[PDB]
Order: C-alpha cells, then sequence, then structure tokens
C-alpha cells in the first residue's frame, strides 16, 4: 500500500522539464533530413496507412505531448510572441500541420487518446494568430480533396460529451452511503471536458485570424463531393450543452445549496460553454455574411434564450 | 429485405432519389468486369460445346482474344512498385483492393475456376490440339498459365477474397498434381495460406501428405517449403497439429530433403613405391611389410577415429590414385580403386564386410599388423599379431 | 562439403529454405518437434556452423535462427512475457541492495548486482531417444550454455575486431550476415539469464568504451543494437524498482511502529474531549490506502502531516537519490547521443527501426515514465511463498503460451489444467491484487473471446474451454471487492454473447451471463454504475426467448412449447442480481427495468400476459399438469413443467425485488406509487393467493425437480413487497387459506426429512 | 532380435546386473548408416537403470551382455526397438537400429 501511494502521489508531480531541449537537439541538423522531420514523416506515413481503426501508437501519444509542451510591458510581450512563432516554425516547417490533419482524418470520428493528443498538438501549433500554419492546413485540405477530416470533426463534435443528470443522481446516491471509495474520480457526468475544450479551441485557432477563406471552407467545402457544416454542428452542440445546463439548474433549483461536486460540474459546464461561444465568435467575426446567416437561420436563438434564462436564475 | 420497386400511376412523395456520381475508377472497373465476364462466358460455351461431344468448328473460340484479355487483366491487377512515392503507392494499393473487391462481389473467381476446369479436362497440349486445332493446342499452356496467374493476383493482397473462396482448397490441392500448372497452383496456395487464417483450419492431413508427395515427385522446390512454413505458422501463431503432421510426414526417412553430418578429415600417406605387373619384365609379384601403432585414441573429439591400412590402385600407370576428389571421408577401401582393413572389417568400395578372427578388435594401441600382397593369382592379405 | 554451396545457387537456396522450415515447424512453444530436430541436424553441427568463418551467409543465418528456435527461444519468450512483472520477495537478500550505488562518484553498470526477483525457473531436458516413454519432453532440449557463451563472446570480439578495419569479405558475406545473427544470439543469451557480472563486464568492454555503436552499421544491425540497449535499460529500471522496494520495506517498518506508538500515546493521554472521538473514528475508518495517502504528502510549506518528521528527512533523501539516479538532474547519455547521431547521419528506412530508435530515445530522456508505468505492476509478497508464487508464474506463462498458439484439443486440455492450477495455487486467495496486476483476468478473457470467435449461434468451437474460463472469472470476481470493478468493463462485451452456454442445466456456474451476474452481485457502486446501454439488450434477449423456442429442445425431443423458459430464468436471475443488491432495491435500475418490461410485453409468460392465457393461476396449473403428464417432455433432463414454474417464480421474484421500496420512499414519492400501481395491474392479488395455496405434497423419498416451495416463497416475497399485509380481513384470509396447510405439512415431520 | 558384435574387449570380468544405474556411451544410426542419435555429440554420458523399463529392450537386453570398458555394435529389430509405429518424427516405421555402445562405468 505504501508503494502504491508513492507511485500515485510522489513521482508524477511535474518533476522534469525536457521538451524544449529535446525538440531543439532533435531539430539541430548535425549532418539531408532532420531527426524531427524523420519522426514527423514516420507519423504521417502511419496516419496515411489505410486501416479500419486508429491504433494506440504509444510512440505518437508520447511524442505529441512533448511537441505540444515544447511551445510556450511591450518589448517582452513582443519577444515572447516572436519566440512562440519561432518554436511553431521549428516544429511545423517539417510537416506537422499535415500530420495533425491526417491523424484527425484517420480516426473516422472516434474519440480517443490519439485524437486528444493530436488536438493538443494542433492547439500548441496554432497558438495565437499563426496564419502560416492555417494557410498550410488550408492548402493541404484543398490539394487533397477529402471529406474524411471534416466528417471526423463532425462525428467528434456530435459524440464528444454532454452533461447528464442521471449519472450525477446515481453518483449522489452512491456517495450518500458508500464510503468504500468516496468516488474521488468525478467522471461519467462530463466525460471528457478537456477533450471537448481542446477540440473547440482547435477550431477557434483554425478560425483565429479573420480568414474569410477558411471560415467559408468550414461551412461549404467547395470542391468536395459531400459537404458538412461545421458551423451547424457547433451550434447543435451548443444547443445540447445549453439543454444540459438547463436540466442541471432545474435539478439544483430549490435547495439553494451547491456542494463541491455540483460546483465543479457547473464550472466544467461553464468552461465548455465559454469555449463553444469563443469558437462561435471566431467563426462569425469580421463581415462573414455566410456564417452570420448560418447562425441567424438556426436554433442559436433558442439556445441563447435558454442561456439568458439560466443566467438570470443562476445569478 | 427486398422492397421490389413498382412503377405505378399514383406515386408517393417519399421516393427521394439522391445521386452518387459512381467514381470513374469504379465505373471503368465495372465495365472491365462486364467485358471479361462476357468473353469468359463465350469461351466457356465454346469449350463446353467442344468437350461434351464433337461439334461443328463454326463456333466462337477466341483463343488469341482471351489470351490478350488475360495479359491485360494481369497488368490491371499488377501490384504497385515498391520503389515509388509512399502516398501514390498507398493510393494504388487502395485502388487494387477496390478492384479485387468489385471482381469478387460479381462472381469472377468461380468463373475463373470453371475456365480452369474446362481447360484441365484435357491432359496435354497434343491431346488438346487434335480436338481444338493447332493454334489452340499451342496456346493452351499459355492460357492456363495466365489464368492461374490472374487467379493468384485476384487474391494476392486482399483477405476477404481468400476467406470467402477458401472452400476450393480441396479442388486446388487435387489439381496440384496436373504436372503442368504446378507453379501456378502452388503460388495460389501460398498466397491463400499467407493471408487467410481460416484456410489453415480446413487443411487436413491428406492435403499435407499430397503436398509432401508433390515435393517428392517434382523435385527440390523452395516454394513447397515456403508453403509448408506458411502452414506451420500463419500470423504470429502456431498450429501444433500442422507442425506435428509436417514433422511426421516430411522427415521420417530423411530421403525427402538433404541431410547433414559433421565428419572428420582423413589423409592418405604412402611411400614412394609403385607395384605394377605386365608380360615380360615383372617385379616378382610378391611384397610384404609390417605396421605398429604408438598411441591411438578411440574417439578424439566426437566420432570414431578413422584408421585403415591397405593397398590402392591407380589409373593405369599414372599418379592420382582412387578417391572421390580429395579431403573427404574417403580413406582407403572407400572406392573400387582401393582395398583396406581397419581391424574388424574389410573395406572395398565403401562397403565394410565383417570377418572372424581370434580376439577380433579395431586397430588399438600396441597392435602388430602385417600386410602381404601376391599379385597374379591371389590378392592382398592381412595378419594381426601374426 | 557444405561450404561448396557458395557457388551452387540451387542447393544453397533449398538448404536455406529447409532451415527456415526447421525453424518454423517448432518456432513457438512446440518441444516435441524440437526434440526430434536437434538430432535431425546435430548437437555440435550447430556450433560448427556458427563458428565457421567460411559460410555462404544464408546457411549461417539459418543455422543461427535454428539454434535460437530449438534451444533458447522457449525460455527467451517466457522471460519476455514475464519481464514486465516485478514480483519481489521479502528475504534478507532484497534488503542488501538498499544502497543502489549512485553517490560517491559512481553509477554502476546495467545488469551488474543482485536480482532477488521472481523469475521463471529455466530447465532443459536431455535429448535421448533410447529412453522409451520419456517423462514430459516439455521444457526444451539441453544445450551447453557455458560453451555457447564462451564461443559467442570470443566470436563477438573477433567480429568487432574485423569490422573495425572494414575488410572486403566479412563472415558470411555482407556485414549484415556478419553481425545480425551473432548479435541476435548474444541478445537472446543475455535475455535468457546468462552472462553473469564477470562476462557482462567483458561484453560491455566492446560497446561501452569511450566500440560497436561507433561503426557505420546497416539498418538490421542497429535494430538489434536498439533492442539490446532497450533491454539494458529495462534491467536498469528493474534494479531501480528493486531498490525502491528494499528501502520501502524498512521505511514502512519504521512508520508502522511510529504510528502505533502515537496511537498508544493518544490512548494513554486521551484527555477526553469532542475531537478525541473524531480522531478515533479517523483511525478506525479511513482504510490503509487512504491512511497512506493522508500520511504521505509533504512537498509544499505545510499540509496534513503527522508527527514523525524524522522519517520525512530519510524519505526526502531517498527521493532525491532516486531522482539523481533517474534521467533528470552515463548510459542514458550515451544511448541518446547514439540515437541522435544515427538519426542525423542519413535518412533512415525501416520504420520499425525508426520507431524502436525513437522510443528508446524518448524513454532515455524521460526516465520517470518507466517508473510510473511499472510501479502499478510491481508487487512484493514474502520469503515464505516464493515457491508457490514460482509455480503460479509458471502456470501463467503456460497459459500465455497456449494463448499465443492456436486452440485445439490438447491446447484446451492444457489450458484447463493451467486454470485449475492457478485456481488451486493457494496464492489466488491471499493476494488478489497481485492477480489483477499480472492481468490474469485479461488473458483469460482473451482466451474466451478467441474460443467464442468463429460462430455466433451455429456452433461454439472447442466447448468447455469457455466454461472453464467463465468459472475462473466467476471465482476471480467472487474473491475480491475491486476486481469486480476491474471486470465490469468486459461485462458490456460478454453480455452480447451471454446467450451461449444457456439452455443446458449442467453448468449452473460457468456461463458468460453468470459471470456478469457475479460481477454485478453484491456491489451497490457497480449496480448503480450499470447504466442502460445493455439492460435493453438483456430485455431484448428475454423477449426473444419468450417468443421463440430456442431451437435446442426440438432436437432433443421436447414438445416444442411456444416459448423458452430455460433462458428466461437465467435472464431474470441476472436482472434480479442487478436490481436487488445487499437487501435494498436499486431505485433507478428498478425503474428502468420496469419501463423496459412494460414497453416490451412479450417478456412475460404467454399464459400470464396477453390476450391468450388467463393469468398466473392457470399458467402454473397448466405447468403442474405438464409436469405430471410425461407426454410433454424430452424422451438430468429438463422437466418442462418445473422449468415453467421456475421461470414464473423468477419473474415474480424479479418484480417483487424491483418493487419501489418497503414504502419508506413510497410514502412520499409519486413515481413509486405509479410503479406499485403498474405492478398491481400486472399481477393481481387473488392470483397470488391462489398460486400460494397449492399445498405441495410432503413424502420413501421423492424428486425435488418439481413443484418446490421456492415458488410460493417468491410469491410471498412479492405480496410482502408490493401489496403487504395491513388489514385484518386479508391477513386472516391469507393465514387460513395459504399459510395453515403449509405450516401443517411442515409440522408433519418426525424422522424422514428430505425437503429442507 | 538383439545381438552383439564385439568391437573392443572390456576384460570380460565385470558385468552389469539388475538394480544398477550404468553409465553408457552410445552412438546410434539407422540401417543405411544415417546417424539418428549419439552421446559423444553433447559430451555427456547416458546413465540408465537396468530392469527399470526406461530404455528400449533392444538396448537394455544388449547392454546386459557387455563388460566394463567394452565396445560393441548392437543391432536391433523393429519389434524389439520401436514396433510397426516407430518413433514419431525421427525413426521411420520398421527401422533396424545400430548402436555403437561403449560401456563407461558401472554403478
Amino acid at each position: 500500500l505504501f508503494l502504491q501511494g508513492y507511485e500515485k502521489s510522489w513521482i508524477e508531480t511535474e518533476e522534469h522539464y525536457f521538451e524544449d531541449k529535446l525538440i531543439e537537439d532533435l531539430a539541430k541538423p548535425g549532418a539531408r533530413v532532420d531527426p524531427l522531420h524523420q519522426l514527423i514523416l514516420l507519423f504521417s506515413r502511419t496516419a496515411l496507412t489505410e486501416k479500419c481503426k486508429l491504433e494506440e501508437d504509444f510512440l505518437y501519444m508520447a511524442y505529441a505531448d512533448i511537441m505540444a509542451k515544447s511551445c510556450h510591458s511591450f518589448e517582452e510581450k513582443e519577444m515572447e510572441k516572436q519566440k512562440l512563432l519561432y518554436q511553431q516554425a521549428r516544429l511545423h516547417d517539417r510537416g506537422a500541420a499535415e500530420m495533425v490533419l491526417q491523424t484527425i482524418s484517420a480516426s473516422k470520428g472516434e474519440t480517443g487518446p490519439m485524437v486528444a493528443a493530436t488536438l493538443k498538438l494542433g492547439i500548441a501549433i496554432l497558438n495565437g494568430g499563426n496564419s502560416t500554419v492555417q494557410q498550410k492546413m488550408l492548402d493541404y485540405l484543398k490539394e487533397k480533396k477529402d471529406v474524411g477530416f471534416f466528417q471526423s470533426l463532425a462525428g467528434l463534435m456530435q459524440s464528444c460529451s454532454v452533461l447528464d443528470l442521471n449519472a450525477f443522481e446515481r453518483q449522489n446516491k452512491a456517495e450518500g452511503l458508500g464510503m468504500v471509495t468516496e468516488e474521488g474520480s468525478g467522471e461519467k457526468v462530463l466525460q471528457d471536458d478537456e477533450f471537448t475544450c481542446d477540440l473547440f479551441r482547435f477550431l477557434q485557432l483554425l478560425c483565429e485570424g479573420h480568414n474569410s477563406d477558411f471560415q467559408n471552407y468550414l461551412r461549404t467545402q467547395t470542391g468536395n463531393n459531400t459537404t458538412v457544416n461545421i458551423i451547424i454542428s457547433t451550434v447543435d452542440y451548443l444547443l445540447r450543452v445549453q439543454e444540459s445546463i438547463s436540466d442541471f439548474y432545474w435539478y439544483y433549483s430549490g435547495k439553494d445549496i451547491i456542494d463541491e461536486q455540483g460546483q465543479r460540474n457547473f464550472s466544467k459546464a461553464i468552461q465548455v460553454a465559454k469555449q463553444v461561444f469563443n469558437t462561435l465568435t471566431e467563426y462569425i467575426q469580421g463581415p462573414c455574411t455566410g456564417n452570420q446567416q448560418s447562425l441567424a437561420h438556426s436554433r442559436l436563438w433558442d439556445a441563447v434564450v435558454g442561456f439568458l434564462h439560466v443566467f438570470a436564475h443562476m445569478q | 429485405i427486398q422492397r421490389k420497386a413498382i412503377m405505378h400511376h399514383e406515386g408517393h412523395m417519399d421516393d427521394g432519389l439522391n445521386l452518387s456520381r459512381s467514381q470513374h475508377e469504379e465505373s471503368r472497373t465495372a465495365r472491365v468486369i462486364r467485358s471479361t465476364v462476357f468473353l469468359f462466358n463465350r469461351f466457356i460455351r465454346g469449350l463446353d460445346a467442344l468437350s461434351k461431344k464433337v461439334k461443328l468448328p463454326t463456333i466462337d473460340l477466341p483463343i488469341e482474344s482471351v489470351s490478350l484479355s488475360l495479359q491485360d487483366l494481369i497488368g490491371y491487377f499488377h501490384p504497385p512498385d515498391e520503389h515509388l512515392e509512399h502516398e501514390d503507392k498507398q493510393n494504388r494499393l487502395r485502388a487494387l483492393k477496390n478492384r479485387q473487391n468489385l471482381f469478387q462481389e460479381e462472381g469472377m473467381i468461380n468463373l475463373v475456376l470453371e475456365c480452369i476446369d474446362r481447360l484441365h479436362v484435357y491432359s496435354s497440349a497434343a491431346h488438346f490440339a487434335d480436338v481444338a486445332g493447332r493454334e489452340a493446342g499451342e496456346s493452351w499452356k499459355s492460357i492456363l498459365n495466365s489464368l492461374y496467374e490472374l487467379l493468384a493476383a485476384l487474391i494476392r493482397g486482399n483477405r476477404k477474397n481468400c476467406a470467402q473462396f477458401s472452400g476450393s482448397l480441396d479442388w486446388l490441392i487435387s489439381r496440384l498434381e496436373r504436372l503442368e500448372a504446378s507453379s501456378g497452383i502452388l503460388e495460389v496456395l501460398h498466397c491463400v495460406l499467407v493471408e487467410s487464417p481460416e484456410a489453415l483450419n480446413i487443411i487436413k492431413e491428406g492435403h499435407i501428405k499430397s503436398i509432401i508427395s508433390l515435393l517428392d515427385k517434382h523435385g527440390r522446390n523452395h516454394k513447397v517449403l515456403d508453403v509448408l512454413c506458411s502452414l506451420c505458422v500463419c500470423h504470429g501463431v502456431a498450429v501444433r497439429s500442422n507442425q506435428h503432421l509436417i514433422c511426421d510426414n516430411l522427415l521420417p526417412g530423411r530421403d525427402l530433403l538433404l541431410q547433414t553430418r559433421l565428419v572428420n578429415h582423413v589423409s592418405s600417406m604412402r611411400p614412394n613405391i609403385f607395384l605394377g605387373v605386365s608380360e615380360g619384365s615383372a617385379q616378382y609379384k610378391k611384397w610384404y611389410y609390417e605396421l605398429m601403432v604408438d598411441h591411438t585414441e578411440p574417439f578424439v573429439t566426437a566420432e570414431a577415429t578413422h584408421l585403415r591400412v591397405g593397398w590402392a590402385s591407380t589409373e593405369g600407370y599414372s599418379p592420382y590414385p582412387g578417391g572421390g576428389e580429395e579431403w573427404g571421408g574417403n580413406g582407403v577401401g572407400d572406392d573400387l580403386f582401393s582395398y583396406g582393413f581397419d581391424g574388424l572389417h574389410l573395406w572395398s568400395g565403401c562397403i565394410a564386410r565383417t570377418v572372424s578372427s581370434p580376439n577380433q578388435h579395431l586397430l588399438r594401441t600396441d597392435d602388430v599388423i602385417s600386410c602381404c600382397l601376391d599379385l597374379s593369382a591371389p590378392s592382398i592379405s592381412f595378419r594381426i599379431n601374426g | 562439403d557444405i561450404l561448396e554451396l557458395t557457388e551452387q545457387e540451387e542447393l544453397l537456396q533449398f538448404h536455406y529454405h529447409t532451415l527456415r522450415l526447421y525453424s518454423a515447424v517448432c518456432a513457438l512453444g512446440n518441444h516435441r518437434v524440437a526434440h526430434a530436430l536437434c538430432s535431425h541436424v546435430d548437437e555440435p553441427q550447430l556450433l560448427y556452423a556458427i563458428e565457421n568463418k567460411y559460410m555462404p551467409g544464408l546457411l549461417r543465418a539459418g543455422y543461427y535462427d535454428l539454434l535460437i528456435d530449438i534451444h533458447l527461444s522457449s525460455y527467451a519468450t517466457a522471460r519476455l512475457m514475464m519481464n514486465n512483472e516485478f514480483i519481489v520477495p521479502m528475504t534478507e537478500e532484497t534488503k542488501s541492495i538498499t544502497l543502489f550505488p549512485d553517490e560517491n562518484k559512481k553509477h554502476g553498470l546495467p545488469g551488474i548486482g543482485l536480482s532477488t526477483s521472481l523469475r521463471p525457473r529455466m530447465r532443459f531436458s536431455s535429448p535421448s531417444f533410447v529412453s522409451i516413454s520419456n517423462d514430459c519432453y516439455q521444457y526444451s532440449p539441453e544445450f551447453p550454455l557455458d560453451i555457447l557463451k564462451a564461443k559467442t563472446i570470443q566470436m563477438l570480439t573477433e567480429a568487432v575486431k574485423e569490422g573495425s578495419l572494414h575488410a572486403r569479405d566479412p563472415v558470411g558475406g555482407t556485414t549484415e550476415f556478419l553481425f545480425v545473427p551473432l548479435i541476435k544470439l548474444f541478445y537472446t543469451l543475455l535475455i535468457m539469464g546468462i552472462f553473469h557480472n564477470e562476462d557482462l563486464k567483458h561484453i560491455l568492454q566492446l560497446i561501452e568504451p569511450s566500440g560497436l555503436l561507433q561503426m557505420k552499421l546497416p539498418e538490421p544491425v542497429k535494430l538489434q543494437m536498439c533492442l539490446l540497449l532497450q533491454y539494458l535499460c529495462d534491467c536498469q529500471v528493474r534494479h531501480r524498482i528493486e531498490a525502491i522496494v528494499a528501502f520501502s520495506d524498512d521505511f514502512v517498518a519504521k512508520l508502522q511502529d511510529n504510528q502505533r506508538f502515537r496511537y498508544n500515546e493518544v490512548m494513554q493521554a486521551l484527555n477526553m474531549s469532542a475531537a478525541l472521538t473524531a480522531r478515533k473514528t479517523r483511525e478506525f475508518r479511513s482504510p490503509p490506502q487512504e491512511q497512506i495517502n493522508m500520511l504521505l504528502n509533504f512537498k509544499d510549506d505545510k499540509s496534513e502531516c503527522p508527527c514523525p518528521e524524522e522519517i520525512r528527512d530519510q524519505l526526502l533523501d531517498f527521493h532525491e537519490d532516486l531522482m539523481t539516479h533517474c534521467g533528470i538532474e552515463s548510459l542514458q547519455q550515451l544511448i541518446s547521443e547514439t540515437m541522435v547521431r544515427w538519426a542525423q547521419e542519413s535518412v533512415i528506412e525501416d520504420p520499425e527501426l525508426v520507431r524502436a530508435m525513437f522510443v528508446l530515445l524518448h524513454r532515455q530522456y524521460d526516465g520517470i515514465g518507466g517508473l510510473v508505468r511499472a510501479l502499478p505492476k510491481t508487487y512484493t509478497i514474502n520469503g515464505v511463498s516464493v515457491e508457490d508464487t514460482i509455480n503460479l508464474l509458471a502456470s501463467l506463462g503456460q497459459i500465455r503460451s497456449l494463448l499465443s498458439v492456436r486452440m485445439g484439443k490438447e491446447e484446451e486440455k492444457l489450458m484447463i489444467r493451467g486454470l485449475g492450477d492457478i485456481m488451486n495455487n493457494k496464492v489466488f486467495y491471499q493476494h488478489p491484487n497481485l492477480m489483477r496486476a499480472l492481468g490474469m483476468h485479461e488473458t483469460v478473457m482473451e482466451v474466451m473471446v478467441n474460443v467464442l470467435g468463429g460462430g455466433e449461434s451455429k456452433e461454439i468451437t472447442f466447448p468447455k474451454m469457455v466454461a472453464n474460463c467463465c468459472r475462473f472469472l466467476c471465482y476471480f470476481c467472487r474473491i475480491s471487492r475491486q476486481n469486480q470493478k476491474a471486470m465490469f468493463d468486459h461485462l458490456s462485451y460478454l453480455l452480447e454473447n451471454s446467450s451461449v452456454g444457456l439452455a443446458s442445466p449442467a453448468m449452473r456456474g460457468s456461463t458468460p451471463l453468470d459471470v456478469a451476474a457475479a460481477s454485478v452481485m453484491d456491489n451497490n457502486e457497480l449496480a448503480l454504475a450499470l447504466r442502460e446501454p445493455d439492460l435493453e439488450k438483456v430485455v431484448r434477449y428475454l423477449a426473444g426467448c419468450g417468443l421463440q423456442s430456442c431451437q435446442m429442445l426440438v432436437s432433443k425431443g421436447y414438445p416444442d412449447i411456444g416459448w423458452n423458459p430455460v433462458e428466461g430464468e437465467r435472464y431474470l436471475d441476472f436482472l434480479r442480481f442487478a436490481v436487488f443488491c445487499n437487501g435494498e432495491s436499486v431505485e433507478e435500475n428498478a425503474n428502468v427495468v420496469v419501463r423496459l418490461l412494460i414497453r416490451r410485453p412479450e417478456c412475460f409468460g404467454p399464459a400470464l400476459r396477453g390476450e391468450g392465457g388467463n393469468g398466473l393461476l392457470a399458467a402454473m396449473e397448466e405447468a403442474i399438469k405438464i409436469a405430471e403428464d410425461p407426454s410433454r417432455d424430452g424422451p438430468d433432463t429438463i422437466h418442462m413443467g418445473n422449468a415453467i414454474m421456475t421461470f414464473y417464480a423468477a419473474l415474480i421474484d424479479l418484480l417483487g425485488r424491483c418493487a419501489p421500496e418497503m414504502h419508506l420512499i413510497h410514502a412520499g414519492k409519486g413515481e413509486a406509487i405509479r410503479i406499485r400501481s403498474i405492478l398491481r395491474s400486472l399481477i393481481p392479488l387473488g392470483d397470488l393467493v391462489g398460486v400460494i395455496s397449492i399445498a405441495f405434497q410432503m413424502p420413501e423419498p421423492d424428486m425435488s425437480a418439481g413443484f418446490c416451495p421456492d415458488h410460493k416463497a417468491a410469491m410471498v416475497l412479492f405480496l410482502d413487497r408490493v401489496y403487504g399485509i395491513e388489514v385484518q380481513d386479508f391477513l386472516l384470509h391469507l393465514l387460513e387459506v395459504g399459510f395453515l396447510p403449509d405450516l401443517r405439512a411442515a409440522a408433519s415431520l418426525d424422522t424422514a426429512a428430505l425437503s429442507x | 532380435g538383439v545381438e552383439i558384435e564385439t568391437i573392443s574387449p572390456g576384460d570380460g570380468r565385470t558385468f552389469p546386473k539388475k538394480g544398477q544405474t550404468c553409465v553408457v556411451h552410445y552412438t546410434g544410426m539407422l540401417q543405411n548408416g544415417k546417424k539418428f542419435d549419439s552421446s559423444r555429440d553433447r559430451n555427456k554420458p547416458f546413465k540408465f537403470r537396468i530392469g527399470k523399463q526406461e530404455v528400449i529392450k533392444g538396448f537394455e537386453e544388449g547392454a546386459a551382455q557387455m563388460s566394463l570398458g567394452q565396445r560393441a555394435k548392437l543391432t536391433c529389430t523393429p519389434d524389439v526397438a520401436y514396433g510397426a509405429t516407430g518413433h514419431p518424427g525421427v525413426i521411420p516405421p520398421n527401422a533396424t537400429l545400430i548402436f555403437d555402445v561403449e560401456l563407461l562405468n558401472l554403478e
């Protein structure tokens, strides 16, 4: 039992910092093709290999985290922005944007650790208003006319996670009397909030700059046989999470006492809804008449009515 | 579920016919399927009309046409180059898989099998010529080879095709002994066993025995050994029954395949003495010498110590006496040009014959041997310890 | 001469392929064929062929692979399987490596020191054919390991010396044929538990000196080099874990007496107050895992820390020593340098080699990942149960080897024997945590899915293997409290094929549905976590069984009743175990099962629900009539009347246990009132009392496979939990009609008692 | 079916008896001289008990007629060595065996 506790809460408490130096001496052309470029090409070939299900690929799951954690009062802000751009250039001029796109497209819309890692890598590679990586991704998606990436994004947005009340009620009933484990793993109520916020932050960074071309490509994929409206998928997920938060309020409507578990679930729901709203803002910002009409001709109005109701009552 | 569509006068507002443009690759593939099945049905009808009984030769038997069609289909199903761009190679692999799936889902493998059967009903090219003609009898071999190559290419990479048609393995292994298309049948068997693990579950002892009989009849071919390795291990897993059958029916008598041994190096020493006889000038035709031994271990490292003594002949009146080439296990008496003795047996032609003697034993230490030789009437002789 | 095959292309290729055949015919754990192949080639010809400098190269590689496969591959694979399991004893030799020299300007060499870890015992039977009826010939053929070790060491020295000068004719041809088989033999030898410190030093004296990693080697050579370095780091991680356990022993030995002393001091100087009982409850409750979590947290300024601050200094010193022994701030530096140099030299093909190189570099730069991944798998046991644990590990290795090989009659028999061994190993009872860490349930589940694959309902290949697997899994879930949770994930799978094994009253234990019921049973947390992606599947199976005839009794000769009561009983039993746990009715599960059962009306009996049969009374009377008339059965057998009676009793028991409550929450909740009203509309009261009043015969013994009082017991349970007894009228009516005759029949007993 | 042909005498005075674990050095081979078994290859002797039904009859009934330090050629017969089924894998059915049996030590 002592060894189990030592493994659990003594060693993995952030006791190392090696991602930046590792990426550096892997990109250093000691002398051809750099080692980092060889690794990126290996991951790209593995993602392009025709299969029926994305494998676990512990190597990829362990190196995407490193490549993502490597990245990240006027002169110091500009200098740190330039350093972030330099790191993104260092680890994206070797084809990491194409690697992330291929890894997302080779999942068929199945939520998993590979998709989580590749979304974290996409976030760390598109952090800020990086337009070079956005243009690279757009040119890749245009030169390879594929609907797999877009349908995978649609499936992920459709089956990522939604707050549910039945699991919360069952957890309350279990913790009321069962003290064998105390249910310290507050899951099954909001499955992967981290993954949901990562996906929607990846979309927000894809539409970070006012790229009218990318904002229209995310709506109508011109050149492809079948198109899927990422905007409609996003507003549908917003409606779903709004209904979930409304039901959670209806549950916590009358007792006027919010326990720690309820507070944590509410905070996670608020974070997810805030990320979705930020993604919608990045979608509609600028005179994007297409996305403006798409949001005006949907159930966003019902969603925002429910949101105003829950806002007033919860506040 | 089969909702038969009916054209009616009224109609309902629920049809909703959406379109899919039927990508040019699949369209061309389907047109090739149609052309090939038409030509193969024509060839099958002609060959059946010729085979069931004698008929009029005014029939459609397009020998050169089906030959060219097979030559085109083999190139159609040709695998992509390994020395190519990775993405283009993957695209070509996907296209080949799609073509194989479209050919399988339209009943082409059974058509090729029917064609192979109708070509195998004949025994030889000469037996087929006097029935079909000169050109057909000459091109029957090439047509059978191309058909088997196409059958192999249809299942080279795909897995569902082998897992579906694997029921024809009995027919394949029975036709394996046609003495003509053995290479094609063996390639098809290897390519169906290397991919589909379901095929190994229907390979019984009779099939393995027939494959080993093929190895015993057609000679030493490494394709048979590769097929046996595939039968022993398909995909990282072993089949204990197949392995035991192979071990029992492949090397019980050690004549099916080469053998190995670890033998010793022997050398032949002699004095500068030559004994020849002729009419006129002779050498009295009688000689004799003695022999002793100081130290002799019975087994130096791993095997019996080779130690023989005797008399070796030559090639007339020339040096380089008998022996295979050199350095082998051939000492004295191991050929017809030598006659030796080792203590217990007599060696003449690599065939030891036992003898009787008081206290018979090998040439151990402190053994006195005496070799005498009369040339005209008698032959060599040995005396151990007198 | 075998060396003359260098020019002959036909015999060379044929002999290479026949060597590949010799290797493949006994590659896996098949020793009956290796015991023949050893003499089929030779004992010493392998040594001669691996030693000869003049070889074609194909034959050299073939002979090397043949030697590996027929003499070392079995134990090498066994070690590779049981290499990630760090099972440690508690002997005094384990407490000898508490220093793990890292201080005083030294780091040590990988693989040098003491192992003191549970490893599979190696043994090789002597190949003899004049010995008729050999014992088992199961381990391996015998080989002179020491002679092979000396030969391979001297040959590796000669080979590196030859490669350093870059000759124009390496042994066997290319440098690939020169190095790959030799380094593969050396790698498997180092794996199989030889090359003790003395020889490992000399081995390192050709790759370490700052060599073999500096040459311009091709891809298949550096791949074996990467595998060798990966093993050299795996044994280093193993040494780290051994030192961790060695220090942890003494640390917890001190901490336990310290906490006992503080508890005794509190008991002495109690000074009764309000917080004293709170500290007492904290000591009594908070099981040892939570206790350890509370007593081990001091990295920040101040937190929940106990009185023994003196041992905190020792713990911090040991943790600092661990961190400076790990990769954080020379072997790891050398490996990382070699990897980055190989990657920078030229573009590398062989994505397998690229992956091996990159994972080696990643684990070298990480260091702590290996610990955080392997500490969940390490386990220390004792110095008294070492032989029992060795037998258990041998049985687990045999089970894993049988899982690797294909399934057959002999493989199934050996797997059943291994399951029996691991069930009777006497350590399964004591250490379930060790079983869950080794992952025995995972391997048994993989064996079960491999057996079940191939057929859904047509035919289940290799019967009784799934049975032994399900029985092992049932026992594993039974003797535990968290292994039920560990197995609950596989429940979603095995509920899909839970239809197998049913319709056969010969295995009341082993069954996938029964192992699901065993995993859910006696666990409120698991019963609550059991949501509804599969309750609807169970209800669909119940409906299918109540509609069809199971197509299994018509073949035996049964009268083909229009519904199956043998699978419905099992489905209702599983639903009962899922809905009624520890004596209380799970509210949400009961509600959702009631919803499903009322939405699908065919799940009930046709003679009870529907426009046909009247109700439960006539249903059970027809069942008793069928049981009495043998013309409606199958000519140990399945009594159809008894089966129908047991099905209806199980349905009534499920409804009674899924009743809302004992009115505790029903007195204030309306959903409970609606559920009770639905249950009352389903099952009437006169029906219940009529089926209760049957007055079963009490016997000269009789058969207990007919109308047993368990049916009326379930009826009484349903009446108590649904209708209840509150009015004098109905109480006396039930007492007069149903209870008095049964009580009289139970009192009429002097000596002959066969029905308890 | 069992016989013996003396290759080297072993003083003809010490003989094995029932209840002893004799140490033997043999090299077996088939009728056509093809070697199928040996003991000088693995460099270790063969310790076997006489009358314990562990070795083949053609071997034990032929070794019971030898002397300490004696070399003999023992010829067998299928019905006395392996029968009509032979040894699966190594010995073919109805195979006549020949052993160069050298007696090492008596225990």
